Order: structure tokens, then C-alpha cells, then sequence
């Protein structure tokens, strides 16, 4: 017959293979489709889907639903944060549960910009103004306004629309960002003030909520597919 | 003639009349991002003129016993005026450099002073812990540091002083002196040149990346001949190192970085 | 990879041109050939330089890890992927401050009775799982990560030929870095010193992540070790910023120094 | 019945063949009548995420008011 | 030593060289962060990308 | 299927082959190339740069930086070497630690001809003439300026430019030469003579040095890749 | 989807096949999408030392004074 | 203009500071501001010019 040479390699079985091989059911009378609503093409159009942030995990709120919510008040101005986040959206304990921290945590590299969306659920007799900042990694996170509002920032009017998003931009020195938490990939801060104060009026709720949501934007992508540690199998 | 220079960066000029031509780097002069290489998406700033200039690092003196002298870049330049303000403001940084080295004695004078350019300076430590040496001793600003004859590990357990230990025929890294002419160079042979310029383009395998966190280039003097004079056993001529960033840009834009020191 | 210039016949001078002086201090090397100091005849030149281009130095491949299992936790090992275990690769790769290349991995396994007299098992077949820096780690030979669902796994079977796969560029930078004059965290003023405190020229903790080896049959009460060499090979090479070679023995992932600090012999200097 | 693809070059080898001729195509060739045998070509498109992102039946403008 | 975001712990390793590990943590404070549980998962070049829970 | 028959050389792993194989991270997006200053395309470039030559391997001098220094002084003309040496660039103490030796050590067989640079680093106010020689082997090794002479010589008048090149040319009888201490392939005698001698005026330092460099010529090649004995590992 | 090279013949044969015809050409086709899959070409090209050999901003001539 | 003699070598850095900080006491401060590195040799005089930098326009 043909001479042939076997190389190293043969006789293997690479998980990750892709060929041809014997069908088992020939010529099997196929269910042809249908127009299903809904259809998926990529992983990333998912990511690219608002969805909520549990960012208050504190021990009395984790792990029910008042870990979405984020209550604020009608109290006199302060330059204290309402809430602090780290920009690692795939490991943060706040990041890691939602849709885009689902998808981040079955691959090894995400590069990208992301954007944070929120939204008042106060009466509409209340009023206010917010503070929603992003500081890059490198210097001392920010603990009061006035550092919150040295680095990227968007000041937030409360009224007939309801919701503000604040872009976070793509600002790395790596090409790609690990899924983990590594210092050299580290991406910085997000943090929110109160920029005047939440005002309402009598026979009004002083004490209101707000619901945070995460998805990714246009120029996001993810790279080297890898195993979930958010499931296991015990036996 | 290849002896007579000026160079004029910003609100600062330097003159010489005994160079030996000057180097540039691999051939590459500095540059700035192109859209086509560019990473982080928000505008950058580029301070210009209040950055790009020669900024004078003390001056160090040459004596018949020195082994040599080290520096790393950025960070001997971390404290010069606005070129330090907006390392520290901002996450990351680019930037190329022209390096002038200045050393004039006389006709009955002696010596050569090695002058190399480094990417990636990486530098021995002193103790048995890999790769111990703190931020700290790694980043000691425009005084630099210094070449020893000799290995000394550092054996004080309690207080290590997680330092290096750069010997001077090892190249401060386990590789021979003698084959650091593979690196951008220039010679100040007394009775030839006052001086050595190089010009450093951006070196990294990244477009931009954390000044703080990285030092993309070393710059190395080592005395090759030492230096002697008529009789005078006694003898010592300071050798002053001036430094212009080139092509600054800056992205990610926050509150300042404070390092911690000593 | 190509041809060598000709050597053109040279006759007598006697002119004010003389390319035997330079001055080296101004960086750079005289580009003499024989003919501007001597009388040279003509050469038709046929050497090349075909076997010293960047990609043929590294063509070949080298021995970089030896992972082992004893299937009588043993019964799995977990290897951190590197360059650095072994000497000979590393030095070649270091003659260059970046590469950029893709990688082909050969396995060649080997395997043994402890005992010359005892024990007896049928052929073993092998699982060599890569786990991604995040993908959780296997705790036991048989857990659940071994199902690979994601992770890319190579089953080989005891005799058959060396396994074999490739791996493209994987760097998160574009070039990746054979040294790194840098920290990936700066301690920032204020913190404890057992804050903001990193490792000197290292990046991620996690690089590359690791290999998860372990022999798939079920182990019998028999001593048996198995051994994999792991051989890697840098195919479609490009590197940058050449960098002298290593003299002095290695003495960890770092550039340190111990041991070996005087690697030349005496000789006399007027002594052929 | 041979089918002749193009590859993403990634890291390029100091070639020209490394940037173009038949050294950056790839050659495929099916062996089995059933389409199930096939391998995946992996050549897979992408589409509009608007039916998630979007599901709005009066279309807005981002720069425009949400509510009006 | 690279604290993962909880703001209220202490590490205490000879760390930044290596020894290697039996290191010890603490979680002050001073609330109920209670449990549920925790895992110490460690790394190595043999078999070791492993721990327990 | 289609018959096929198996050659000797099947199921076997040359360590030098050049075969495809599958790849384990399929449709990974990978990082585009940047324009990085420096690249390498040959080895042999490497060779062609000038690198010092460690020339006083005395034991009080040898791996000191000492032993990168020659010596010269304004005593009366002498006709004995100032220095000596064996064309084996590859194994010679001397040059088998230089870039060009070091990247000899990782081939078999060398062939093109080199260059030897000097720089004088006394001061401005010495003068002198020196002899630099060549002796293709076969004859006694050159003791005396009147034997040096005879060969390949140039004739260094120091001065303004401070550096003297002298090019070994490739005279062999082989078509290429062994990377080891074989008399077979043995490459000659390179050395050093006073033509006149140094003189200075007073007030000047009467012993100054001087530095070797060595580089590869354009017509230089090596072959046959072999592993270097500059490199080991214990245990 | 097939690339022919031709070789570069060492050792010759007393053959005029050792010369000419396909005989002294190579036949290469890819069978994998991924560029990683790839064998090495090999036909690489040479470059200019002189980023190494000569970084000099003022290009000088070897017969001319370098120091001038 | 340097009057020394021809075997005399040196480095001298010249300085201009426009007003409003304090007026340089050592190399350190005055190589921030305008400067002329001047080196000594056959050249013998070296010129740092002073340039208009004002806020009025006469003074
Ligand atoms: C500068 O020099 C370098 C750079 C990177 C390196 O390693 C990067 C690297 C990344 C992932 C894998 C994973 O490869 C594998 C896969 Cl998917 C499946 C099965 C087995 C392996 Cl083995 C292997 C190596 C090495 Cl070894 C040298």
C-alpha cells in the first residue's frame, strides 16, 4: 500500500481534538428546525445583558434579597462612601454571582470595557445628587469624596430618569486581565458618595433603596476557555 | 564635526565639545502610541515641554577604588518636577529618555567609564531567599546605587536586609561584563570624550505599563580602566548623569500614589 | 538564513583612508573585512547562515519538567508550568529579553514495577489535564475536575507513540517577558510592611497555570511509578533585545547568584 | 470535493510564507456521507444582541430622553 | 501577601521570601462573619495545585 | 480504507523533526504583535558585535575585572609579547567566554574570519607604535617581534582615534573548523609586540591599559547545533 | 491547498533528478485551521545588524576619521 | 569667557528662574528652570539667553 510514517502524537485523544469520525445512526431521517425566538450566537452577548449586583453581603443580608439592596437616607451630607467595590469581575464576591461573572469564570483572560447602572427606587418626592467614581489601580483607594473625585466619574441628578450609568473604560497596562485576583492584573476601584444629599419632603419615606446592575460593553472580550470553580460534585 | 553637539529639550539646552557621536538605541527613537498599538481607551495627557527636559540626578565622584554605578528608569526621575506630578497621578505611563553622562578631567588624566543602557536591569539579590529584595532597595531614586568586587550574602535572620548585591564582573546578574556591549553603549575614554549620549526609545513588551510598578530601562557605569592621575594617588573627578524623558504620555487618571520609602 | 558576501580580490594601498583605526567609544563595532588589512583574492562565497536563525537554534526539543505518579495522594501529581526547572532551555531562551513563539508539547511516559518479583498490573492509560490559572484544582486522583469539560485533557495510553499538541501565543502582553524589572504590587505609604509586599521580578502569581497528572485505571495493591518528561519546543520564533548569556550557575527563577561565581580558568597572558 | 480555508495567523515566524501563499491556508476534505461525522468548521458567525439588550418595542435613542 | 478583598483580616506568614506554609490567618473585626466555612488550598510545582477544605 | 503499509522509523520521537500536530486551545483570540525595538532574526548578528575579551587570566586577576585589563608601560622597546594567544574561539579560556565564543559553544563547526579591536586608555599625552600579528599554524608560535612579523601584521600608531582593528582572515585548509582544541582544525597564533615603545612627558602616569574586543567578519557561519558544556545542572 | 517548495540539495545523486524536476521540490498542505498546528517553514529571512552593531546617530564611514 | 589656561577643562550650568518661587540655592532647583550646560574648551565663551517670559507687556 501507500508508505506511511507515524508521528508523535498518534493513538492519542486531545480533548480539545477536532475530527471526523464514523456515524452510528446512517442515514437517520433528521427533525429539520424551527424559527425558535430567542437564538444564541455568542457567549458575550450575554455578558452584555444588565444584571443585578448583590452589593450588600453583609452576614445579616448575604444570600437573601436584601443583598440587592442598597439602602440610602435623607441625612445631612457626608464624604463617607455608601458602597466600595473592586474592579475584579470575575473574582469580587459582589461581581463574581452575576451573569458577567457566570461567563468570565469559565475562561482565564477578559479585556474590555464594563458599565454599572443604577437605579433610585425612592419616592418621586425625593431628590438628590450622587457621586459614582472609578479609580484606576496604584494609588490609595479612595475613602472620602474628595479622593473619589480625582480619577473617572460621572455626578448623578436624580429626577424623571430614573437610572445613571457610569462607564468604567478599559485603562490597562496588560493586553488581557486575569479571572483572578493577581495584584500585576489588578483593576481598580469603584465607589459611591453623596454629592449633596437625598432631600424629601414630610409624610415621605426618609430611607429609600437603589439597585445596582453590571454588564459589558461593545469592545469586551474573554479568552482561554477553563473549568468553573461555581460547581462541584461531591461522590 | 562628530565632537561638537547641542541639544535643546524644553527650556534646557546642553553643550559639548568633546563627544564621540551619540547612540541611539536599537536604532529606534522614541515615539508616541499609534491608534493601532494603543491599549487603554481614555485620552491621554502629554505634559510636553514640563516633562520632556534635562533634568540634572546628583553627581556622583569617580575615585581609583569605585566599582561602578547603577540607576533605573523611571525612577530616578520619580521626583522630578512636573515629570514625577504625573507619574504619580496616573496608573500608567510611557516614556523614552536622552541620557547624557558628563565627565571632563585633563590631558594627564586616565580612565574609562562603561556606559550601558539595559532593558529589563534585573539585579542580584543578597540573601538565599529568591527574589527577596523589597521595593524599597529595588527603587532608590535619583542617588541610584552601587557595584561591589564581591558576593556578600546577607545572613541577619531576624532583620534581613532584603537588598542587592550587584558584583561588578558579574554585571550585578550572573552574566559576564565583558559581554554587556551588547547593549546600547558609549565609552568615556578620557583622553578621547567628555561625554556619552544615548537615546532610549520605549522598551516593554506592552505599550504602556505602571511606572511604580516597573523599571523598563538600567543604566549601568562601569570604570573599565580605573582612573589615575600624574602621581597623585589622590585623585577624584565627579561624573554627573542629566536625563530628559521623551514622548510622555499618561492614561488613567486618579488621585496620587504616595510609595512607601526607606 | 542566507548567503555570505564574496571576498573581492584587494591589491597594495598606500592611501589617507584608513579603515584599521576607529574609536570604539562611540558605540559601535568596525566593520572590517579581510580585504582592508591584507591583499585578499576573489572567494565565490557558498557558506550560509541557514542553521543559526533564530528559529533553528530553538528547533528542537527540550526536557522541561519530569512530572511523577506512583500509583502505589501519589496516585495524581500537579505540575506549575514553567521553563525555569530545568537549565538548558532556560539559558538559550535568556540570550533574549522577549519572545513571541507557539509551543509544541511531546510527552514521552515511562513506567516500572518497584518490585522485581512482585505485583502485576494490565496497561495504564494516563490523563493529562490543563488547568488554566482559576479552574479548580484536583484534591483527589478520581474528584470531580477530572471530567475536563473545559479544561483540555490528553488521555494516553501506555506504549503508544510520544503524545503531542500545541499551544498558540497565550501571553496577556505581546511579547512575553524573559525578565521583568518590576514588582506587581507597590507598597503605598501608610500600610503595614506586611502590605503591599511582592515578590521582585515576578507578575502574576499564577502565570500559566498547571498540569493535573494521574494514571486513570484503578490502582492495584502493586508498586508502580510512572514518569513523564514534558519536552516543549518554540515553533514560528521571533525574539527581541539580545542579552549576554548566563556564566554563573543558576540559583533560582531569579537572576541570583551563589555558587559557581568564578567560571574562568588561569591562564598565562603570554602563554598561546 | 476539497475545501481550501485561510488561518488567523497568530505568532509569525521570520517567513514571508509566514504572511501569505499556501503556508497560512488550511485543507479540508470530508470522508462521510453523514453530515454528523463532520468535524466543526469553527468558521461561526455573530449577531445583533438587541433581542436581549433591547426587547423595546418603541426604539430609543441612548443620547435622547429613556422616558418621554 | 495579596489581601483579597475583606478588609478585616491579618496574615501572618514569613512571607515575601518563602519557608514554606503553616501559615496562620485572622478575621477581625469584631461582628458574627460566621459560617458556612472556609478552605486553605496551596500550590506546587510536583503534584500540589490541592489542598482541602 | 485506503491501504497503507507502515515504514521502519514509525511510532518513533525525533527530537529534531518538524511534524503538525492538534492544537490544545482551539479559536484562542491571540494578542496582536507590537512594533518592540531590537528585534533578532540570525544568531550570527549576535556574533558580529564587538564584546571585551577576558585577556589576563592571571590567578590574581582572573574573574575580577582585572582580567579585562592588559597592562603597558613606557620601559625601553623590548622585543617579547605583550600578549598571546591560539585561534580557537571557541575553546581558548580566553574567547570561549566572549558573545562570539559563547554562541561557538552551541555549534560544531565555524568558518569566516574575525577582528580583533584594541582601545588604549592611557592618557592623552602618551604616544607609541605597536605591533599586532597573526601567524597561520605550523610554524613555532611567534616569540620575538622579528618571528610576528613574518605574518599577518598591522602596525597601530596610537593617537586621536584610540582604537585599532586587525582582521584574522579565514586561511584554512578545511572547509570549516571544530569548535574544540583540535590539532586537526587549529586556527594560529594571534600577539602582541612594542614597534617602538610608549613614551610619556612628566606629571603622567607611565603604566596605563589596554582593552581587546572581538567580533565575527560578514563572512563568518557556524553549523551542526550542539548543547554547550557552559551550562550544567547538579541533581 | 498544497505549497511546493524546492530544496536545497547537499549531496547529489548521479542523477539529473538530483538537478532538476520535482524531484528536488518539497509538497506541504495544512491540515489543521488553527496557525499553532503548524509546522515550521523554515525559509527564514536575514536582517541588518547594524541596530547592533552600529545604534550611531551620525552614520560614519569606515575608511574616514570615526572621531572627526 | 573662560581665562584659564588651555590645560583647564570643566562644566559650568548657567540658569534662568522666572520669578515667583524661590530663588535657587543649589544645582538642584536652578537645573528646573531655564539652563545652559556649558562645556569648556576651544569655544571659549558660552551665551544663555534670557527670554521675555512676562506678565505685563513691559516691565
Ligand atoms: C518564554 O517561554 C515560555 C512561555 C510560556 C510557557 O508556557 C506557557 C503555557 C501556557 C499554557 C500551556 C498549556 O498547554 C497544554 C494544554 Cl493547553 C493541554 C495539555 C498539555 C499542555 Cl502542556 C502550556 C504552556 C513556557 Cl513552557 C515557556
Amino acid at each position: 500500500g501507500l508508505p506511511v510514517l507515524n508521528t508523535p502524537g498518534s493513538n492519542q485523544y486531545l480533548t480539545a481534538d477536532n475530527y471526523q469520525s464514523p456515524c452510528a445512526i446512517p442515514e437517520f431521517d433528521v427533525t429539520p428546525p424551527i424559527d425558535i425566538p430567542g437564538e444564541v450566537r455568542n457567549m458575550m452577548e450575554l455578558a452584555e445583558i444588565d444584571t443585578m449586583i448583590p452589593l450588600n453581603l453583609t452576614n445579616q443580608r448575604k444570600n437573601t434579597m436584601d443583598m440587592y439592596r442598597v439602602e440610602l437616607n435623607d441625612a445631612a451630607h457626608s464624604d463617607t462612601p455608601i458602597l466600595c467595590l473592586s474592579l475584579s469581575p470575575a473574582s469580587d464576591p459582589r461581581l463574581a454571582h452575576t451573569m458577567l461573572g457566570e461567563i468570565l469564570n469559565y475562561y482565564t483572560h477578559w479585556a474590555g470595557s464594563l458599565k454599572f447602572t443604577f437605579l433610585f427606587c425612592g419616592s418621586m418626592m425625593a431628590t438628590g445628587k450622587l457621586l459614582v467614581s472609578y479609580a484606576p489601580p496604584g494609588a490609595e483607594a479612595p475613602k472620602s469624596r474628595k479622593e473619589a473625585m480625582l480619577g473617572t466619574h460621572v455626578i448623578w441628578d436624580i429626577g424623571l430618569q430614573s437610572s445613571c450609568t457610569m462607564v468604567v473604560p478599559w485603562i490597562s497596562n496588560t493586553t488581557y486581565r486575569q479571572t483572578i485576583n493577581d495584584s500585576f492584573t489588578e483593576g481598580g476601584y469603584i465607589s459611591m458618595f453623596y454629592q449633596t444629599r437625598v432631600v424629601v419632603p414630610l409624610s415621605t419615606p426618609r430611607k429609600m433603596d437603589i439597585l445596582g446592575f453590571v454588564s459589558a460593553c461593545n469592545d469586551f472580550s474573554v479568552r482561554l476557555l477553563r473549568d468553573t470553580t461555581h460547581i462541584s460534585q461531591e461522590a | 564635526s562628530v565632537r561638537v553637539m547641542q541639544l535643546t529639550l524644553g527650556n534646557s539646552t546642553i553643550t559639548t565639545q568633546e563627544a564621540a557621536n551619540s547612540v541611539v538605541a536599537y536604532g529606534r527613537w522614541p515615539e508616541y502610541i499609534k491608534d493601532s498599538e494603543a491599549n487603554p481607551v481614555d485620552q491621554p495627557t502629554e505634559p510636553d515641554v514640563a516633562a520632556c527636559r534635562f533634568y540634572t540626578l546628583d553627581t556622583v565622584t569617580w575615585r581609583k577604588e569605585s566599582r561602578g554605578w547603577w540607576w533605573k528608569l523611571p525612577d530616578a526621575l520619580k521626583d522630578m518636577g512636573l515629570f514625577g506630578q504625573n507619574m504619580f497621578y496616573h496608573y500608567l505611563g510611557r516614556a523614552g529618555y536622552t541620557v547624557h553622562v558628563q565627565c571632563n578631567a585633563s590631558k594627564f588624566h586616565q580612565g574609562a567609564l562603561g556606559v550601558f543602557a539595559v532593558p529589563e536591569m534585573c539585579l542580584a539579590g543578597d540573601s538565599t531567599t529568591h527574589m527577596f529584595t523589597k521595593y524599597e532597595n529595588a527603587n532608590p531614586g535619583e542617588k541610584g546605587g552601587e557595584f561591589k568586587g564581591s558576593f556578600t550574602l546577607d545572613t541577619n535572620a531576624t532583620n534581613p536586609a532584603r537588598n542587592f548585591c550587584p558584583v561588578d564582573y558579574l554585571f550585578g546578574s550572573g552574566v559576564l561584563a565583558g559581554n554587556a556591549f551588547v547593549y546600547p553603549h558609549q565609552i568615556i575614554n578620557l583622553r578621547t570624550n567628555n561625554c556619552a549620549t544615548l537615546v532610549l526609545p520605549y522598551v516593554n513588551s506592552l505599550s504602556i505599563d505602571s511606572m511604580t510598578k516597573h523599571n523598563n530601562w538600567g543604566i549601568a557605569i562601569l570604570p573599565l580602566a580605573p582612573l589615575d592621575f600624574a602621581t597623585e594617588s589622590s585623585t577624584e573627578i565627579p561624573i554627573t548623569l542629566t536625563i530628559a524623558p521623551m514622548c510622555c504620555e499618561f492614561n488613567g487618571l486618579r488621585n496620587i500614589t504616595v510609595p512607601r520609602t526607606q | 538564513a542566507n548567503n555570505l558576501p564574496d571576498t573581492q580580490s584587494s591589491g597594495p594601498a598606500h592611501s589617507k583612508e584608513t579603515p584599521a583605526l576607529t574609536a570604539v567609544e562611540t558605540g559601535a563595532t568596525n566593520p572590517l573585512v579581510p580585504s582592508d588589512t591584507v591583499q585578499t583574492r576573489h572567494v565565490i562565497q557558498k557558506r550560509t547562515r541557514s542553521e543559526s536563525t533564530v528559529e533553528s537554534f530553538f528547533a528542537r526539543g527540550a526536557c522541561v519538567a519530569i512530572i511523577e505518579v506512583d500509583n502505589d495522594s501519589k496516585l495524581f501529581s500537579v505540575w506549575k508550568i514553567t521553563y525555569k526547572d530545568t537549565v538548558q532551555l532556560r539559558r538559550k531562551l535568556e540570550f533574549f529579553t522577549y519572545s513571541r513563539f507557539d509551543m509544541e508539547f511531546t510527552f514521552v511516559v515511562t513506567s516500572n514495577y518497584t518490585d522485581a518479583n512482585n505485583g502485576h498490573a494490565l496497561n495504564q492509560v494516563y490523563q493529562i489535564m490543563y488547568i488554566p490559572p482559576g479552574a479548580p484544582i484536583p484534591g483527589k486522583w478520581n474528584d470531580y475536575t477530572w471530567q475536563t469539560s473545559s479544561n483540555p485533557s490528553v488521555f494516553y495510553t501506555y506504549g503508544a507513540p510520544p503524545a503531542r499538541i500545541s499551544v498558540p501565543y497565550v501571553g496577556i502582553a505581546n511579547a512575553y517577558s524573559h525578565f521583568y524589572d518590576g514588582f506587581a504590587k507597590v507598597p503605598l505609604a501608610g500600610q503595614a510592611s506586611t502590605e503591599g509586599d511582592s515578590l521582585y521580578g515576578a507578575a502574576s502569581l499564577n502565570d500559566f497555570g498547571s498540569l493535573a497528572v494521574r494514571v486513570v485505571n484503578d490502582h492495584n495493591p502493586t508498586k508502580l511509578t510512572s514518569k513523564i518528561r514534558v519536552y516543549m519546543k518554540p515553533k514560528h520564533v521571533r525574539v527581541w533585545c539580545p542579552r549576554p548569556p548566563r556564566a554563573v550557575p543558576y540559583y533560582g527563577p531569579g537572576v541570583d547568584y551563589k555558587d559557581g561565581l568564578a567560571p574562568l580558568p588561569g591562564k598565562g597572558l603570554t602563554t598561546y | 470535493g476539497a475545501q481550501v480555508s485561510s488561518q488567523k495567523v497568530g505568532a509569525h515566524e521570520n517567513s514571508n510564507r509566514a504572511y501569505g501563499g499556501s503556508t497560512i491556508n488550511y485543507t479540508t476534505i470530508n470522508y462521510y456521507r453523514d453530515s454528523a461525522s463532520n468535524a466543526a468548521s469553527k468558521q461561526d458567525f455573530a449577531q445583533d444582541p438587541s433581542k436581549f439588550t433591547e426587547p423595546i418595542k418603541d426604539v430609543l435613542i441612548k443620547t435622547a430622553p429613556t422616558l418621554n | 501577601p495579596s489581601y483579597s478583598e475583606s478588609k478585616r483580616l491579618e496574615f501572618v506568614a514569613a512571607r515575601l521570601g518563602a519557608e514554606l506554609r503553616d501559615a496562620s490567618l485572622r478575621m477581625f473585626g469584631l461582628r458574627v462573619e460566621d459560617e458556612g466555612s472556609y478552605t486553605c488550598l496551596f500550590v506546587t510545582f510536583p503534584q500540589g495545585s490541592r489542598s482541602v477544605d
